[PDB]
């Protein structure tokens, strides 16, 4: 397939070829043009707070070690020995000043440097240039309020610029709340779906909630529970949708601070969020204070998603075109009482974790949609994302980005997929920029 | 009888649990425990989830399944949360899950799922301090088949506490499972172990 | 004790079968049943198929394994044949299968197959109407290994009736299995569950 | 591989390259040139007799919904939602007036039309062109005496013409017997063989019976039971073999109406068949009446096979080059007594179903032959199908098609494989026709 | 009761072993055997390997697991070594393996492995000639999970001899396993069956 | 990938691209340029000593039957029927005068000839040219002191010449000891590693022993047990390393005749080896007699490895880029007492067999090194093999080949990989020779 010319995503993001969820050659191409190019979630400060603390993470199909340095910064390195290529670290988290390879015993520091080699003087003499044999380092590592992302491409925009217009929406919760903590360890489960299937679902799919999750809504008695079985369409003005230049996007369901949490936590959360919002009104203004306590379903392009307020945080780790490893963490506000942090974390996993009754509702949706992209008669078929097209705006006085002022629509899909096309058809960031110079115009056509 | 200083791979928790069963062995308790667990598994296999709650599960239950993060055997400094709760349910939370299973808009339950449970290695001992508390240990293989060609097999050891409740019926008051596979390869863990 | 109006996922058949075991429990019958089934499985695992027919299988046997078509949980109108018979054998038909296994021109049996059966969850109850009819329920994992690297694992619940026959030996008069996997991923079902 | 020029099947069908049973690129190419082009078995009237009845079926690797319309016709559609591509129907059979997607709740009728969309007016307004969003329809659906076949290619010949000379042989049983019923549900088992391995075995392989099935013949005591261990070659004139332009073919074993059925059913069947034959002599003539009660082992190209009289009906559903999903139904004559229909159906599954003792004899044959096509030293090797070559005729006064007037031979393999070459090397039906203009001459060379 | 001339697929060895269990059945011995094996498997599952050696393994033990070469069912002339020993260990050799498991430089044991054993089909009979020798037969499924996504499942029948040793404790004096899979698909057989 | 020009192995064998352990296209290319071209281990005389004895073996991914002929020679044939391609023989060893196919009953002799066909006269008449339908024969089959190797390429050098300079090192044990026996059957286990990972480890990796096998050394109390945990570097002069033109190579650890055997066998072995060495001094000289009782870790290119003295003999059978089937036999000296042969064989399997406690130490090393070759950021990375470079010699007066006069180094890796590059970039043996005309100069650069 010639990805310079192949139209995988139609103009304005209106449709995508079904093969994108099944084609293994494309998957290999995405390793290059999506995963090796863009910003990928690694960890949170709360998980590696002290010098020497480390975790392992996936970046695409690669595995990296993410380590807190003595100077307080974080560096990340491929989890591959520079000698004969064995995986260096076999655990998920720990604290160490270095990593020793179990094959021939080469020892690397927490800073990636090759620090020792067994019997170096007798064997290599002075012939080994250890300064050129440090672990392969992740070029870029940056923080968004404690959330640590990595990028293999030194040419990428800074993480903050990459978030584009989505940053404005995240800031009330990520910054103005006093900050968030990620509660680990994550749940880890493999699903037989393409990574884009859950990524697109979280970035912009409010339409599915009432039907897909009819049983979870009815059974849990959570705040969004009227929609069960599409019994009721939310009011006009119940939220909105937004997307951005570099592909990140989100839905906003106004005031839904208790999110998917069952009736057992609703009163305490609605009280906590509303009390904080009262204090934030004076600091960031009423609109932003209300965004803080509004449920945001977001994907940070390409493969990191979250439900704020519900506190769900996901990484859709790609394995092959129809396999993804799902990592699920809980997000909590640092100033919540400890007992509340514990109950919220358990509730996140109860609903969206490995045995998450909500997440289980989506299994068949994601898996079959993805697997059908392999089927002969469906490869060249068009997946539709036209809901709300011709009613989106850009440059609004109150809400930034390309915005659909409706709770349910496909605005965020269109922006995710215009960003995806531009990358898949580009050889570097400069070309992505050239292909994106009229991004918002493309997305607001017919309005 | 285990000294964990010598038996270096054994956890304090595991050494403690062993001790309960090696001492006072009562063949009759082992039989009662086998019946309880076989009946429980039959109810679950036929998807009689309401019956399971009514006959097998105590009002004060804690039903807990953890996933422990992989850490170095020699780790000593990193002290953050060691595990997450796949399940950590009280009775009401179990009831919610049961309602979710039974709702006719649970689309994933049509066509009907097929479950087959294999319970082995049953051990039973009365608690030393609470004469009414029965400790039961058992291992389960759970086979789940759906949608023609999906097959998921789960394997786990279960550490239970059972106590007589309403009508003198022994009911589950605590189940603890430390799930042995870190990354699940079964699509989800949406089964009652 | 199950009400299928409330326990919406439970079939009438399954509710009926439960009832047989929850009432009159006899620990001695459970033990006899465990022995019978363990002996049966040993004979089958060593491929003593003639011995199995002679010692374990009654002349009036019905040996039945079904595959049920996947239908909507809410289906109510479509009334055509719900299942097919993978096995639905009388004694003579079982004998034919046994002769087929033993024929030295059964090329697929060289090199010799290897079978390992795991029988669990045994329950036993005498029939209410026929004092000589024993109902036994058990679950089986059957592992079949052949030709170096072929490995097939089967999982099923078995609903049996056993009755004393020649010499007072209890023999199988009915086995019913509703095979849980719709599309078999084991090459064939050519095993005696 | 250039399939225009690659000789996969030699002149006259005399041999085939072993790689055809193992090559994954070829398998992908067959999806296009075999499965998307030719007629494929779907279901029988007896399985969807009433309005609203439906079943799912595979066509190649695609899954379709096959539905009885209110007007009595049958239409088939891809089992894929037109919105985001989820599989629409998760059951095998049922009765419904429509299908609702569990992802976003779109509802399609039994006629494929998009009938409803949740909250259409509030969400899409009048922007959604539902008339262009009906399920993707199978272009051609036709019946051969109640047996329903589908074809994705509107250019295909009518099903009756596609059957070519094979139709003449099937008609006594399919038409003149009063008609057949298919008894469902089928057995379903996955084997590690290429779909062509069982297809070729059933289309023309009488040679294997005595040796492969030595144990089943000996143990069952069926009518063909003399051949056990090749103890005896059937008489001269015990049958014949035939093949046709579009690849379908069959063996004929004269008078073997009880087929593979064990001695328990032989007397009743031989009585029933012979009584009907007596009535048919006056209607279709002695030769055709005898064909009615003769055992036909047939493959309807590409992947549907049957044993008439035995009542075995198979679909070799392709998964990949070395994986096939075998569906096994029983065929019974509608006017047989019910109890006999039941016993015959059970006997079909006893012999050829998931635990079929006969079918198990063929497992290793098909699996290893197929897997050996992947092995390096065997890819370019030649599988032989020359038995009977130079003794076949065409245009016989009594028996139509390319015919070998012997019970055991490879005539039917040669015709299956000449049809297969012609398709694999052609871009459309017109090209297949051009490549097949001297089909029978090619098959009868040296005579 | 088996005649191997008629039951053509049955080996002389297997026919001999059957005979031990069909004759004198003692329900009490079956229970003692079940306890012994369940306790053994618990110790092994928690990786209390020193405890296992001390409590379950006799000083004169032979612990043997074979892999038999695939030969024609009709083979009669080729007489070379029929099998290899995956394990053929005395007590000292088992101790070496246990030390290897416990060494903190056994890099493959970090992070800690997870084991779950399922023991079924227990049969027990006293030896006819040596009144102190107990024959126990059982089947095991052993599940091994490591490094996130590695899962290996082992299946075997075990033919054991157990004898009372120090302190009157019954200890394993011989274990024999004929491993059913010729080519292992579990990375290694580094587990105690 | 263009294998004519792609630099997979750098000049002097100094490094290799990590992708070589993961790339499936390369694996397919190795079937052609490595496995179909070079000499591969089949069996030993001791396993098929009498007429009619046979075994099956893999050659690459192909399976062959290896049979003792009536005249005492050995011939090998593909284990594939010439009719429709079924695998002919389903057992591992036996004695027979021929092989009959279970599909259609064709019978082939132990000499590969097609000897019978069921009903030949009635079916084929005289049309079947049986003389052209014998099993596909392995072109070359040769013995090295009872060890039987096969090669599909008639152009290959004789086995003795192919062994090159390595032969001189093997001869004391293989020839002058009175001869070796291979004790079967082998253990067989599948590992998730590329075949080159264990091949390179055995050909030249002494460096890993002290660290990888720290626990096995400590626990077993074998002769090499000082090195546990790299507690001690062997003396200067404790051994050497060598490599050869056609890729075979080995390490020599002087005097280590008890090898990996646990203390239980050390005294008896050291006594036996030393007694034989005393007799050999007068026959082959002191240096060669000492080589006889020195531990050689060797790979016979491409995929057969051994540890003499320890008595481990391995075949790394390739399945795909990250799958290998490991066969483990024991080697024993024919004149050892029987009881000692039995105990040694059990000890070989105890340490290096399916439950080998030593071999288990290497599992993670080989598997992760191989699997990391698939990971995007590692494909183009360089695996290092520079230890000892610039200190190797050629043409030494005492020790032949390219030799590093040190026990621990990477000399043998460099020679294995220069041979591998030359093959992968060559279309035939003549081209390999042209690419290898300055093999030793390339390997000794900078000295
Ligand atoms: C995915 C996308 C949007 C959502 C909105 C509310 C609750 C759950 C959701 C899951
Ligand atoms: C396949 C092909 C031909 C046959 C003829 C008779 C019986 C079974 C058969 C199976
Ligand atoms: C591999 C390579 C070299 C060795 C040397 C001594 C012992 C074991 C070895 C294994
Ligand atoms: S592979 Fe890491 S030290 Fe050699
Ligand atoms: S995928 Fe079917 S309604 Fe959206
Ligand atoms: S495939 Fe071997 S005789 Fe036909
Ligand atoms: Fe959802
Ligand atoms: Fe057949
Ligand atoms: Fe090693």
């Amino acid at each position: 397939m010639n990805y310079n010319n192949k139209i995988l995503v139609s103009e304005s993001g209106l449709s995508q070829k079904h093969l994108i969820h099944g084609d293994e050659e494309l998957f290999q191409h995405e390793l290059k043009t999506i995963f090796a190019r863009n910003w990928l979630f690694l960890t949170h400060d709360s998980l590696i707070p002290a010098p020497g603390d480390y975790v392992t993470a996936k970046m695409g199909i690669d595995e990296v070690i993410v380590s807190r340095q003595n100077d307080g910064s974080i560096r990340a390195f491929l989890n591959v020995c520079r000698h004969r290529g064995k995986t260096l670290v076999s655990v998920e988290a720990g604290n160490a000043k270095g990593f020793v390879c179990s094959y021939h015993g080469w020892g690397f520091g927490s800073n990636g440097e090759l620090q020792s080699v067994p019997f170096e003087k007798d064997l290599y003499g002075e012939s080994l240039n250890k300064k050129c044999l440090g672990l392969k380092e992740v070029a870029r590592v940056e923080s968004f309020h404690g959330f640590i992302y990595g990028c293999f491409d030194q040419e990428a925009p800074p993480l903050m610029d990459y978030l584009g217009d989505a940053a404005w929406y995240l800031e009330p919760m990520f910054k103005h709340s006093g900050g968030l903590e990620l509660v680990g360890p994550p749940g880890k489960v493999v699903i037989k779906a393409n990574w884009k299937a859950p990524a697109e679902n979280f970035v912009g799919d409010a339409y599915h909630v009432g039907w897909t999750h009819a049983s979870s809504l009815r059974s849990g008695e959570s705040i969004f529970s009227s929609l069960a079985g599409n019994a009721a369409l939310p009011p006009e003005g119940a939220g909105l949708q937004m997307t951005s230049k570099y592909g990140s996007g989100m839905g906003v369901l106004w005031d839904g601070y208790s999110g998917v949490h069952s009736a057992d936590l609703v009163p305490e959360l609605m009280a906590f969020g509303g009390a904080k919002q009262e204090r934030l009104n004076k600091e960031i203004g009423d609109v932003r204070a209300r965004i803080y306590r509004s449920h945001l379903n977001c994907t940070v392009f390409p493969n990191n998603s979250m439900l704020t307020c519900s506190g769900v945080f996901k990484v859709w780790n790609p394995i092959d075109a129809n396999t993804t490893e799902v990592w699920t963490y809980a997000i909590v506000e640092k100033d919540m009482p400890e007992d509340l942090k514990r109950r919220l974390a358990d509730s996140v996993q109860r609903t969206f974790g490995p045995a998450g009754f909500w997440e289980s509702d989506d299994n068949d949706n994601m898996e079959t949609a993805s697997q059908n992209g392999k089927k002969y008669q469906s490869r060249d078929s068009d997946l539709l994302s036209n809901l709300g097209f011709g009613e989106d705006v850009y440059g609004d006085a109150v809400y930034p980005g390309v915005v659909g002022k409706s709770a349910i629509g496909e605005t965020s899909y269109r922006g995710f997929y215009r960003a995806y096309q531009a990358h898949v058809s580009s050889s570097n960031w400069a070309e992505f920029e050239h292909a994106s110079s009229t991004w918002h115009t493309e997305l607001t056509k017919t309005t | 009888m285990i000294n964990i200083q010598e038996d270096k791979l054994v956890s304090a928790h595991d050494a403690e649990e062993i001790l309960r069963f090696f001492n006072c062995h009562d063949s009759a308790l082992q039989q009662e425990a086998t019946t309880l667990l076989t009946q429980e598994a039959h109810l679950l296999d036929i998807q009689a989830y309401r019956a399971w709650l009514e006959h097998c599960v105590g009002s004060e239950v804690q039903y807990q399944v953890i996933s422990r993060e992989l850490r170095a055997a020699s780790e000593r400094r990193y002290k953050l949360n060691e595990a997450m709760n796949v399940y950590n349910e009280n009775f009401q939370q179990l009831k919610v899950r049961v309602e979710h299973q039974l709702d006719p808009q649970n689309w994933g339950n049509s066509p009907k799922l097929r479950f087959t449970r294999f319970i082995t290695n049953v051990q039973a001992a009365m608690d030393v301090n609470d004469k009414e508390l029965l400790h039961i240990r058992s291992n389960v293989i759970l086979h789940r088949a759906r949608r023609g060609n999906q097959v998921d097999v789960f394997y786990a050891a279960r550490e239970d506490k059972w106590k007589r409740g309403e009508g003198g019926v022994r009911k589950l008051v605590q189940r603890f499972v430390d799930y042995p596979e870190r990354i699940l390869q079964t699509h989800n863990l949406m089964v009652f172990l």
